[PDB]
DNA sequence: TTTATGTACTCGT
DNA sequence: ACGAGTACATA
């Protein structure tokens, strides 16, 4: 197959040294599969580990090169069950999960798991019954020196300074890294600093923020700064509000005013920009009862993002005292239900 | 029961002591139980408004009121949602409480009404009726209009501003006036002679009595928890009781007044969740917690009409939304503001 | 023996002596069948529900308006998926036989009404079911749509019916019904009676058959023989006394904080609604002619501030002391 | 029975094109589309009642044969437009064409502003998928309630409101057909309160005929008109904003009461009536004008809540007079 | 009646020389169609950009000789679900066509923005297992709510809004093909109106073109009028507040607009609004939002937008 | 927790 | 194929 496989196949790491980023990951995975048959650090019989992480980092390439190596079977006398995609369930299986977590507790064969950056609710059957090596953000010299083999071989050139560039776009995406340059060097395959720029804007990969990161982007105090209107609009505060609209404004009420107001207007003190912020989620209120009332007017949605986490977070603004703070409404229900 | 408060509930119209006009009309709207209309009863809490349409019961349908029951029904709502609100079962009468949430609560009303209305009238009591989110009370202004011959509503509510005007259009508008400190004292002291109290001075019974501010039910049983507390002994010298609810809005409010920081507003966010948390309604927090910063000989002229401002600026806010977090927080920042 | 409120209902178009703009059509409309969907709409107690009630019975007699009249109110379910389901299985079907009495006694149309009372608390999604509801089937069946509010009634909705407004009940058109009705039931009153009683009411009628019966009753129960006077209806009304209002006034204007604070609470121990209260402040102060202008302007504006708060459910007696300090202030 | 037994918005439902006016810009336009035979996708625009539905029924009969009634489909919201009903029913229809005697399909989609995005976007491909032999229309009067590809695929057409040519053409076509004599100044009235709709005007006027004890030989003026639509005269409107802004607190309340109970006209009514003629007078300064639309704002909103009328009232008086004081 | 084909599928492009927009994109799908290993991707943004059409006219240059079973075309319209989707791909997948060695069959999803969690799920386990066989594409409206990992197996390629010019040099090939006569003044009038959309500038210049011919702004006016955004822009910056007023009466109240569509659009122009300081414009979002709270209730009435922009101009003068 | 309408799913009869 | 229990999204 001639000019056929893709170059995320092509290309794939024939031996487990090949692999790029996630070193300690990969000693760990091969310590627990080594350890497996004897059952010191006690994850030889704290098995059912999974590989989570980034999306498209080679988790699935680790597991299927650690146990190619050590003989066992693939699968997806020694013999594995390289199962993939954890998250594909999507909150379904309804109770699958507790069959999930069983068959982790009990299988003669060492089951790899293998999933995405986890959001899903759904981590009561593995909270403490598997072992989790993380796998995070790979750095960039082991997969700076793989993308130069594989510019040699495929007779194209790039700067290595603007590597750093292209992996912080992605975030630490190598198949996305892969398939990028395969669609640049279609048309274009010298890669130089000049072209960087359009390169990271037409390929920015948004991602969500989980409802506590999204808490310290929005009680910051240079967004809204003059400096930093232009860098973070309008249109993207309330964009970002939309990745988690249902715990976006009970988050942003439980820790505007535990920051300093970095963007005090003279005159200003800390208690009256409090109180011009503290009345505005009332008005917020009044919304986010009309929204999802009877009537069920749910073309307002935009409007509650400034009423409850634009404009509570922009009368105050600045670098927290402290760790980001978790909603206590949610809480007290909790206290009420009793 | 062991509790004061059922004890000496009034058992028929001979016993209402309360007032001789509401006594006088009760027994007019007797005389024709035929040309009945729908009722509506509305005073400050603890007037007993409750007791007036019981009695009224009892001098219109006759026997068998005070004996009824309590059942429990099933209801079914949108989505796949099930909800539970218990109601008293009497062989004659029927009155169904609001006190389950306030939402799906016109169906439920629905519901029981076309259930019980398939075929001498029927009276129906609504207490509370304050709490119904403009739905019930919509299907009430046709219920009560298309049914008007085999089941009479009577309302039992306070405060009838949000309560729409069709209601009160087909409804008799009916006082239950708070007595003075005079008919609070009798009562107390009759209270007291059917009990074995030994009283030193008449001047406790004034007191106590002035310290429920025209609501019975709370003078009862802090009089019951002075008679538990003293040994049944109302010495001249007994110390004062209130509930902690007043207790720890008035701390909240010293802490106001004292100090107007970031760390005061932290603890008296804290001090809201727990009162939140107690299962309390927030309109009369406000209430009372302005109630509490107006006490103040401090406070000037002008910064008392701010706080009134701001009170009646939020009491809107909140009466216009469901997360009381968020109105009773920004009225405390406008009030530490105001203050500073 | 019923009571008034219903008993006393109008069963015929002539009886009902108050809207006669929004009468005549239908009276001159019985003889013809060019009848257009109507939509009453105006204060509450005007007697819409009365007016259909009396059309339907004497267009359809009193067998084809069971055979032919749909009622859909609140109290039933008035979804979109309702409304698809039983308005248009009802409008497809074609009109009954009348039956062989019907055409010498009643002068029957060949279609049928339906009536939606209290269209306001009902969703837009039963409004676009409806805006072609009304169009597809116009030829086999007609539309009514009765709410208080004709506001929450879309321009589509509004403009497809024909809007019959209900003309205020006042002290200067309500006076011979009540009046009629007075003779009729037999009660003796004063020459300003029926005038203080209209002028209570705030164009409800109804309410004003409620206060009547009330002050029956009580006539009748203390047996004296004696007419109905001010102070009695006053008294029913709630209304508040006016050495009252006099007290609370001249409280006011002393500044007293603290004395206004505790005479507003023993005002609110005294069981007094606020919007009697504020009425009757109202009144008070516009006939005045003591104040200037700017007070008057400014003092109608916390009126309105008050009440308008209060509306939207609230405390009483925060508002009315909010409302008394703050013109005190002034 | 047919004629002579059906209200009158729905008794001259215009059968043809040629019966509709105050839109000659879009009836020459679809005009042209039929005559030489390029008919896209429609998409049409307009306030309520502005001769959409019948513009599109007057279209399919002027193109289709008798034939129209059970080939041409017609969904409503009544009828539902669910994504599932959709996919099931009309890509069936679209799909199926008759082999013999057929230019084209049409489907047309009225009030299509209340159905899911995901409608919209299954609509969408319909559309693009089998335009070959089938073309839709679109009716609408919320344009932001539709996905923009629905509104960038269809042919947008906006509706201009119904002028006083249209309407007086109505009028006169009405009374010719009906045998009704008219006024001036009655059909002035009948222009300011139509408000752009011919079915306000139609059931204004079956009204008027109605009121009438004799129809024939008879006329009918403004006050007709004025008592049957529930509007205040614009006389009383006058004297009520003279005694507003001249006359004291006392006089003024007094004069605002007769005028109300003299016919038992409306505090709204009357609300819109001097809101709307305040712009005809030229203000001098600025903030001034900002008063007058917020006060007004919040007496509207309180009205739409309700209350006690004299309330309102009374807030209307000090609105004028405070505004006025500068 | 003899209806002729809309001037849609007209000019529907048949190669990638005729689609018009940005020189990057479509040199490589190009390049990729006569290599012939084209990898999988996704497209999306504004509706009427080259999302789909590009995607047909790439599908018939890597196979035009097996298009009627090659390439499964899997549309929105057809029933779209989590199994009834996958059991198509799978036997589309399974097939065991003799291909060119050079030449791989295409799977198009159009508009597959809308699709379930679960479908996406298992649209990437087929995807991953048959890559080498088959090879997917998309024309999705929006990215964002597709999922990451998907985009992250994929080829993004995100076009832009299209300029004055690519659509400016369409419409003259379509006046050269129709022999239709034009003016300058009407060709700027089409591309306002166009709001960068194409297809939309086709149907106008077709209107034009069957109502008059003479391509003039007048009659292009009064089929397709301003756009809302930027009268609503004009509207909004105005510093006098009775010329706002005139301004919003005469373009949106008299033009028969509905009042909660105006009250939309304010919002989202000032929600886009970059030229006024940023807590102004929050202020004025929540004035605008109010009022949006105010006619959605049932109030819709021109005196809530005087009231709306008399806020409007009480902030912009301070008070 | 929120709240009806719609959409989607899948196991079962 | 259709009815009911199920969870999720609503820019
Ligand atoms: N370190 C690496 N060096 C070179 N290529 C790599 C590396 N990691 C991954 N790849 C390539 O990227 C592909 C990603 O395959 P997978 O391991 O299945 O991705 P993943 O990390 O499991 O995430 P998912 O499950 O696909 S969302 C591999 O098949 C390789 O072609
Ligand atoms: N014009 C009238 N003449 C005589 N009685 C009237 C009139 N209008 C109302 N009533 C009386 O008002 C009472 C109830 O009338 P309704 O028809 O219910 O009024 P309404 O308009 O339906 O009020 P709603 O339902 O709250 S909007 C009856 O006792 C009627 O006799
Ligand atoms: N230009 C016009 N000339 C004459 N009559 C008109 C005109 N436009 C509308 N009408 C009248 O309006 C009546 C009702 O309007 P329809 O056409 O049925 O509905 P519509 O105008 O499309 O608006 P919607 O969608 O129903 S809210 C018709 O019976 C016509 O008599
Ligand atoms: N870039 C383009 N070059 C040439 N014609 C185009 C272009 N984009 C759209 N068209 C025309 O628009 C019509 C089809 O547009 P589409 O491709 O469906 O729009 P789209 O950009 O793909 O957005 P979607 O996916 O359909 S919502 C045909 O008449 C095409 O000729
Ligand atoms: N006229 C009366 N005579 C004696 N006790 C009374 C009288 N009116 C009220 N009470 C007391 O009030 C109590 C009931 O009050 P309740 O009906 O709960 O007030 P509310 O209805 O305002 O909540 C009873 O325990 C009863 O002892
Ligand atoms: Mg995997
Ligand atoms: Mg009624
Ligand atoms: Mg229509
Ligand atoms: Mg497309």
């Amino acid at each position: 197959r001639e000019e056929d496989k893709l170059w995320t196949v092509k290309y794939a790491p024939t031996n487990l040294q090949q692999v790029c980023g996630n070193k300690g990951s990969v000693m760990k995975l091969k310590n627990w599969l080594a350890n497996w048959e004897n059952s010191k650090d006690g994850s030889g019989v704290f098995r059912a580990a999974m590989l989570y992480g980034p999306p498209g980092i080679g988790k699935t390439t680790a597991a299927h090169l650690v146990a190619q190596e050590l003989g066992y079977d693939i699968l997806e006398k020694h013999f594995v069950i390289i199962m993939d995609e954890v998250d594909g369930m999507s909150g379904g299986d309804r109770g699958g999960v507790g069959q999930l977590a069983q068959f982790c507790r009990k299988t003669s064969t060492p089951l790899i798991l293998i999933c995405n950056e986890r959001n899903l609710p759904k981590m009561r059957p593995f909270d403490r019954v598997c072992l989790d090596i993380q796998f995070r953000r790979p750095d960039a010299n082991s997969i700076k020196s793989r993308l130069m083999t594989i510019a040699i071989r495929e007779k194209f050139k790039l700067d290595p300074n603007v590597i750093d560039r292209l992996i912080q776009t992605t975030r630490g995406d190598i198949r996305q890294v892969i398939n990028l340059l395969s669609t640049i060097s279609t048309t274009t395959k010298t890669i130089n600093h000049e072209n960087i720029n359009e390169i990271s804007k037409a390929w920015e990969k948004n991602i969500a923020l989980k409802p506590f990161d999204i808490a310290h982007k929005m009680l910051d105090g240079q967004i809204y700064s003059d400096i930093g209107s232009r860098n973070f609009t309008l249109n993207d505060k309330i964009a970002l509000y939309f990745d988690d609209f249902d715990f976006t404004p009970l988050m942003i009420q439980e820790n505007y005013l535990s920051t300093r107001p970095s963007v005090l207007k003279p005159g200003q003190s800390h208690l009256e920009a409090v109180a011009e912020a503290a009345n505005c989620i009332s008005l917020g209120d009044i919304v986010e009862k009309k929204i999802r009332s009877s009537e069920q007017l749910w073309s307002l949605l935009p409007l509650h993002a400034v009423l409850s986490s634009v404009y509570p977070a922009s009368k105050v603004a600045g670098h927290m005292a402290g760790r980001i703070n978790f909603t206590a409404w949610l809480g007290q229900n909790s206290k009420s239900a009793k | 029961m062991s509790l004061w408060v059922d004890k000496y509930r009034p058992k028929s119209l001979n016993a209402l002591s309360h007032n001789e006009e509401l006594t006088n009309f009760l027994k007019s709207l007797s005389d024709q139980p035929r040309d009945l209309p729908h009722l509506l009863l509305y005073g400050p809490n603890g007037t007993g408004k409750k007791t007036r349409c019981m009695a009224l019961l009892e001098s219109i349908f006759g026997p068998g009121v005070y004996r009824l029951k309590i059942d429990v029904r099933q209801f079914v709502t949108a989505s796949n949602r099930k909800l539970e609100l218990n109601v008293v079962s009497s062989p004659y009468h029927l009155e169904i409480t609001p006190s389950d949430m306030g939402n799906n609560d016109r169906i439920v009303i629905q519901e029981l009404l076309k259930e019980v209305a398939q075929m001498r009238y029927k009276c129906v009591i609504i207490n509370e009726a304050n709490s119904l989110t403009k739905d019930a009370q919509a299907a009430l202004r046709r219920t009560m209009e298309k049914y008007s011959k085999n089941i009479r509503l009577i309302m039992v509510c306070d405060s009838m501003s949000p309560i729409i005007a069709p209601i009160k259009s087909r409804c008799l508008l009916i006082r239950c006036p708070a007595p003075s400190d005079s008919e609070i004292s009798t009562i107390l002291s009759d209270v007291v002679t059917n009990e074995r109290i030994q009283l030193e001075t008449k001047d406790i019974l004034k007191r106590i009595a002035q310290a429920s501010n025209g609501n019975l039910r709370v003078s009862l049983l802090m009089l019951e928890s002075m008679a538990l507390n003293n040994e049944l002994a109302l010495k001249s010298s007994s110390p004062i009781i209130k509930p902690d609810w007043i207790i720890v809005i008035h701390k909240l409010t010293r802490k106001i007044v004292k100090e107007r920081s970031v760390n005061s507003l932290i603890e008296c966010r804290a001090v809201l969740y727990d009162l939140l948390a107690h299962c309390i309604p927030a309109n009369i927090i406000l209430k009372e917690l302005t109630f509490s910063l107006l006490d103040v000989e401090t406070l000037n002229t002008t910064n008392k009409s701010s706080i009134i401002e701001y009170s009646s600026v939020f009491d809107e806010r909140l009466s216009l939304g469901n997360k009381a977090i968020f109105h009773l927080e920004g009225f405390i920042a406008k009030v530490m503001c105001c203050l500073d | 023996q019923q009571p008034w409120v219903e008993k006393y209902r109008p069963k015929n178009l002539d009886e009902v002596t108050a809207q006669d703009h929004a009468v005549t059509v239908l009276k001159k409309t019985l003889k013809s069948a060019n009848l257009p969907h109507m939509l009453f709409y105006g204060p509450p107690g005007t007697g819409k529900t009365s007016t259909i009630l009396a059309l339907t019975k004497e267009l359809y007699g009193p067998d084809l308006m069971k055979s032919r009249i749909l009622e859909l109110n609140a109290s039933d379910e008035r979804g979109i998926s309702i409304v698809r389901e039983k308005v248009k299985n009802f409008a497809r079907l074609t009109v009954s036989k009348p039956s062989k009495h019907d055409l010498e006694n009643y002068p029957c149309p060949p279609y049928k009404i339906i009536i939606l009372d209290e269209a306001d608390s009902m969703t837009a999604d039963a409004q676009s079911a409806l805006r072609r509801t009304m169009e597809t089937y116009s030829g086999v069946t007609r539309f009514c749509l009765i709410c208080n509010y004709v506001t929450r009634i879309i321009d589509p909705l509004a403009s497809r019916c024909s809007k019959f407004r209900f003309k205020a009940l006042d002290a200067s058109n309500a006076i011979d019904r009540l009046r009629f009705i007075s003779e009729q039931e037999n009660v003796k009153c004063d020459d300003g009676v029926l005038e203080r009683i209209l002028d209570i009411s705030a164009g409800d009628l109804r309410r004003g058959i409620t206060l009547l019966q009330s002050a029956s009753k009580g006539a009748q129960y203390l047996g004296d023989g004696k007419n109905i006077t001010s102070t009695q209806v006053e008294e029913l009304a709630g209304v508040v006394p006016h050495d009252i209002l006099i007290e609370i006034v001249e409280k006011v204007k002393s500044g007293d904080f603290d004395e206004i604070k505790k005479y507003v609470n023993t005002f609110m121990k005294s069981g007094w609604s606020a919007a009697s209260v504020v009425n009757q402040l109202h009144e008070y102060y516009i006939t005045n002619d003591n104040f200037d202008t700017n007070f008057k302007n400014q003092i109608s504006w916390l009126l309105f501030t008050t009440d308008s708060r209060l509306n939207n459910g609230t405390n009483e007696h925060i508002q009315l002391l909010n409302l008394l300090v703050k013109i005190s202030q002034l | 029975r047919s004629k002579e037994n059906l209200p009158w918005v729905e008794k001259y439902r215009p059968e043809t094109l040629d019966e509709v006016y105050g839109q000659n810009e879009v009836i020459t336009t679809v005009r042209k589309f039929v005559d030489e035979g390029k008919l896209p996708h429609l998409l049409f625009y307009g306030p309520p009642g502005t001769g959409k539905t019948s513009t599109i029924v007057a279209l399919a009969r002027e193109i289709y044969g008798k034939n129209y009634s059970n080939m041409v489909l017609e969904l409503n919201a009544s009828d539902d437009r669910g994504i599932d009903v959709v996919r099931n029913q009309i890509k069936d229809f679209a799909s199926t064409r008759q082999i013999f005697s057929k230019g084209f399909k049409l489907i047309i989609l009225d009030e299509a502003d209340a159905m899911t995005n995901a409608a919209q976007n299954a609509l969408r491909r319909v559309i693009e998928r089998y335009t070959k032999n089938t073309r839709f229309c679109v009716l609408a009067n919320y344009a932001h309630k539709l996905t923009p590809a629905l509104l960038s695929r269809c042919t947008r057409f906006r509706f201009q409101p119904l002028p006083q040519e249209a309407i007086e053409r109505r009028i006169a076509n009405v009374l010719v057909h009906e045998k009704l004599k008219l006024s001036p100044n009655a059909e002035k009235a009948l222009i300011e309160l139509s408000n752009g709709d011919m079915r306000r005007v139609l059931n204004v006027l079956q009204s008027c005929k109605a009121t009438l004890d004799n129809p024939d030989e008879d006329e009918i003026s403004d006050d007709v008109i004025y008592e049957c639509c529930g509007a205040p005269r614009p006389s009383d409107l006058k004297a009520v904003l003279k005694s507003i802004l001249e006359d004291d607190w006392g006089t003024a309340h007094y004069t605002l009461n007769k005028v109300r109970s003299a016919k038992g006209l409306a505090l709204i009514d009357l609300i819109e009536g001097i809101v709307k003629i305040l712009e005809d007078y030229e203000l001098q300064n600025e903030e001034t004008r900002v008063h007058l639309l917020t006060k007004l704002a919040d007496i509207e909103y309180s009205i739409s809540k309700g209350g006690n009328d004299q309330i309102q009232g009374s807030a209307v008086i000090g609105a004028i007079k405070a505004s006025f004081e500068n | 009646l003899s209806l002729q084909l809309p001037w849609v599928e007209k000019y529907r492009p048949q190669v990638l020389s005729d689609i018009v927009g940005n020189k990057e994109t479509i040199d490589r799908l190009q390049q990729i169609a006569k290599d012939g290993n084209m990898p999988h991707m996704i497209i999306s943004g504004m509706p009427g950009i080259g999302k789909t059409t590009s995607v047909h006219c790439l599908a018939h240059e890597l196979l035009g000789r097996s298009y009627a079973d090659g390439v499964l075309e899997l549309n929105a319209s057809d029933d779209r679900g989590i199994d009834v989707v996958r059991n198509q791909i799978k036997h589309f997948a399974q097939k065991k066509l003799h291909l060119p060695p050079g030449k791989h069959k295409i799977v198009i999803l159009d508009e597959a923005d809308s699709m379930t969690a679960g479908a996406q799920q298992a649209l990437r386990r087929t995807m991953e297992l048959y890559s080498n066989s088959t090879r997917f594409a998309f024309a999705c409206n929006q990215s964002n709510k597709i999922i990451e990992p998907l985009q992250s197996r994929c080829a993004i390629l995100r076009y832009s809004k299209l300029s004055d010019e690519d659509v400016l040099k369409r419409l003259l090939q379509i006046i050269k093909l129709e022999d239709v006569k034009y003016t300058n003044d009407g060709l700027e009038a089409i591309i306002f109106t166009a709001e960068g959309d194409m297809r939309q500038a086709i149907n106008n210049l077709q209107s034009t073109v069957a109502g008059h011919g003479l391509v003039n702004a007048d009659n292009v006016f009064k089929i397709v009028d301003s756009p809302h955004p930027l009268i609503v822009k004009k509207m909004l910056l105005a510093s006098n507040l009775e010329d706002s007023i005139q301004i919003l009466r005469t373009d949106l109240w008299k033009k028969g607009y509905s009042s909660i569509d105006i009250v939309t659009t304010s919002f989202r122009v000032t929600k886009n609004l970059a030229q006024v300081k940023e807590s102004v414009r929050l202020e004025m979002i929540k004035e605008i939002g109010l009022t949006h709270m105010r006619i959605l209730e049932g109030v819709g009435t021109y005196l809530q937008l005087a009231s709306m922009l008399a806020k409007i101009h009480k902030l912009n003068n301070k008070a």
